[PDB]
């Protein structure tokens, strides 16, 4: 949208370098 | 706490015990490549990295302490090189790509150091 709306943080599936 | 051998005799004798288990840990191969580039908070750190490392180190710093008589105690050194180790080794899941080029340098290392008295008793 516009402008944000109720977004906040989110993990989005991260585990350390072991991915990245 | 007590009751423990890690002290093996003396700072220089241990430089000396230091070399082979550097050849072991640090044998200048792809395993120990990646070691010296590991993950930081202050650079694409990873989530939570205060109970899985702490104090995280690279191949190469615990190197510039390890030939001087910075390190020379296993107490010193293997608290580096175990952290270190654990810097890549709690969250490294046990067959992707981050728990392989280290694992290597722990069992090479691991048996370089029992000589190095570190694990003596």
């Amino acid at each position: 949208s516009h402008l944000k709306s109720k977004k906040g943080q989110s993990t989005s599936r991260h585990k350390k370098l072991m991915f990245k | 706490g007590s009751h423990m051998r890690k002290k093996i005799f003396k700072p220089e004798e241990l430089r000396q015990a230091l070399m082979p288990t550097l050849e072991a840990l640090y044998r200048q191969d792809p395993e120990s490549l990646p070691f010296r580039q590991p993950v930081d908070p202050q650079l694409l750190g990873i989530p939570d990295y205060f109970d899985i490392v702490k104090n995280p180190m690279d191949l190469s710093t615990i190197k510039r302490k390890l030939d001087t008589g910075q390190y020379q105690e296993p107490w010193q050194y293997v608290d580096d090189v175990w952290l270190m180790f654990n810097n890549a080794w709690l969250y490294n899941r046990k067959t992707s790509r981050v728990y392989k080029f280290c694992s290597k340098l722990a069992e090479v290392f691991e048996q370089e150091i029992d000589p190095v008295m570190q694990s003596l008793g």
